[PDB]
């Protein structure tokens, strides 16, 4: 098990690790985040009580280094700080266990979630979406612009998905417009899976990557890719089955972890409409199709 | 955007223009079959891609064979439309390529916009107006051309005949859409109303008859009040 420990919390602040969140009053003793689960990407967020603006935070793993926080009051954020000195940290952390100033990371034994949510997700390629090599973790904010939302304006502070484009030379082959455009296998398959991505899992990590933006940062471009991703394999005649019953573990954990007071600004009714009732994989996600249907009714 | 009453004299401007309709590409009869199901038969078909600035029409022949074995065919229809007037721009010369086409019915849009990919700069738009080009099969010479045709074709007319040495192409396109509007309403009166005088004929290289202007005055007015006869026959008014 590992630790994120904090210098201090010199403003109020909800700290989020994974799917959980707690509240930290201004000058709290509080010294960082103990027993994160080794194996996992893990994402540290934050949200200013006194400035909800910039819900922000940072992706990382333990296993690549030990990361710590510190409030930077010129520039006003907690900011993930690598310590190279491994011995400095172990003492540090030692002090703030033995001093009781951590939350423990509340995982619950019979609980996959997180796991779920991340399985195919890797921090190396985290690092190729979002581009600051220098760091061994990546900061990702409420309003980053993806790279398809700048060519419709800083390229380095941008979100590198992977642009899809349903009406574009790259999805449609000359001589199989009608064909490419209602049955996308081939922008799927052989463009995106065999081209882009190499396999299904980092198409999937992706996937998933984009809905965890859109979930802790209310990152609006990470909605629309995650989005596209989707309507990518549902409007594809052709997709192997093992794809298509991962997707809908994917999705059925998705759904199921969104809270549901932020359905209005997450989910796109055309594309889950679309996706679930009139697509040719309307019958394929079945787990999926049950808890949005039972959940989110409205939606549909 | 869309082209409505608002930008409509954008469509008589120095920027080359289509209207593509795709109202009379798939056209079938509806009858029983011997065992007292319904079957449908294709006849021939045409697109109608008109420049309303110079009354260029470009009408493609869509020969029934070229539904032969296919399925989705109201679907097919749109496609096979978009596949057709991406093939005619890419016929023409650069200077003679449109920098709009203008769609009558907006499910040709996204077929349109995919068939263009290519024309990046070319902008597919709709139309708020309903424009009579349905119609265009009531017009004699155009119906003849169409069921007569054996194979794919294309032909070629001026839908003004020679107006615009007379008037401005507004009000060319104002005759045509009147007179259009006329035959789809009342497709027997409106051809009375053109051919009733014997000593009024259609030149063998025109589509419509050879009127003075005075004579064009009370035509356009016959069929106003046609029109509004078969509005009022209608509504009951
Ligand atoms: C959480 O890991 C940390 O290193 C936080 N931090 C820098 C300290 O607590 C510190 C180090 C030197 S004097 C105070």
């Amino acid at each position: 098990m590992n630790t994120v420990p904090f210098t201090s919390a010199p403003i109020e602040v909800t700290i989020g690790i994974d799917q959980y969140s707690f509240n930290v009053k201004e000058n709290q003793p509080f010294h960082g985040i103990k027993d994160i689960p080794i194996g996992h990407v893990h994402v540290i967020h934050f949200q200013h009580a006194d400035n909800s603006s910039m819900r922000y935070g940072y992706w990382f793993d333990c296993r690549m280094g030990n990361f710590y926080i510190q409030y930077d009051p010129k520039d006003g954020l907690y900011k993930m700080m690598e310590e190279r000195d491994g011995a400095k940290f172990e003492n540090i952390v030692h002090n703030f266990k033995e001093r009781q100033m951590m939350v423990s990371y509340p995982k619950i034994d019979e609980d996959d979630t997180w796991y779920n949510l991340t399985e195919f997700v890797q921090m190396d390629k985290i690092r190729k979406i979002v581009r600051k090599d220098e760091n061994q973790f990546s900061y990702v904010d409420s309003s980053m612009t993806t790279v398809q939302e700048n060519e419709l304006s800083d390229p380095a502070h941008s979100l590198n998905y992977t642009v899809i484009n349903f009406k574009s030379r790259e999805a449609i082959r000359p001589g199989h417009e009608m064909e490419d455009f209602l049955d996308k296998s081939y922008y799927l398959n052989t463009v995106m899976l065999q081209g882009i991505f190499k396999n299904s899992s980092n198409y999937f990590g992706e996937l998933q990557f984009a809905f965890l933006n859109a979930m802790f940062f209310g990152n609006y471009g990470s909605s629309l890719q995650w989005h596209a991703m989707i309507e990518l394999i549902c409007s594809s005649a052709t997709v192997p089955k093992h794809m298509l019953d991962k997707l809908d573990e994917i999705l059925y954990y998705q759904i199921k972890t969104l809270p549901e007071q932020y359905s209005d600004i997450l989910l796109n009714e055309r594309v889950w409409n679309i996706c679930l009732y009139s697509s040719f994989q309307k019958n394929s996600l079945h787990n999926t199709e049950k808890i949005m249907e039972n959940k989110y009714p409205e939606l549909l | 955007g869309a082209m409505n009453s608002s930008n409509y004299a954008e469509l008589f401007n120095n920027d080359i223009k289509l209207f593509v309709d795709d109202t009379n590409v798939y056209r079938v009869t509806v009858h029983k079959t011997f065992e007292g199901n319904v079957a449908t038969k294709a006849i021939n078909g045409c697109i109608f891609t008109l420049n309303p600035k110079t009354g260029h029409l470009f009408l493609k022949i869509i020969h029934t064979s070229v539904w032969a074995g296919q399925k989705r065919l109201s679907q097919l229809a749109k496609w096979k439309t978009a596949e057709e007037v991406s093939a005619l721009v890419r016929s023409l010369p650069k200077e003679e390529q449109p920098k709009q086409i203008i769609v009558t019915r907006k499910a040709m849009l996204d077929p349109l916009e995919v068939h263009m990919l290519d024309f990046p700069n070319i902008a597919i738009r709709p139309t708020e107006l309903r424009l009579p080009f349905s119609a265009a099969m009531s017009i004699d010479k155009l119906s003849d051309v169409v069921m007569k045709a054996t194979e794919p074709q294309m032909v070629l007319f001026n839908i003004y005949d020679d107006w615009l040495d007379r008037i401005s192409s507004y009000t060319a396109f104002s005759r045509l859409t009147l007179l259009l509007r006329a035959l789809k309403t009342n497709e027997e009166s409106a051809k009375m109303i053109l051919l009733s005088d014997p000593t009024i004929t259609i030149k063998s290289y025109h589509l419509w008859p050879s009127f003075t202007d005075e004579q064009w005055i009370t035509i356009e007015s016959q069929m106003r009040d046609l029109i509004l006869t078969e509005y009022g026959r209608k509504y009951n008014v």
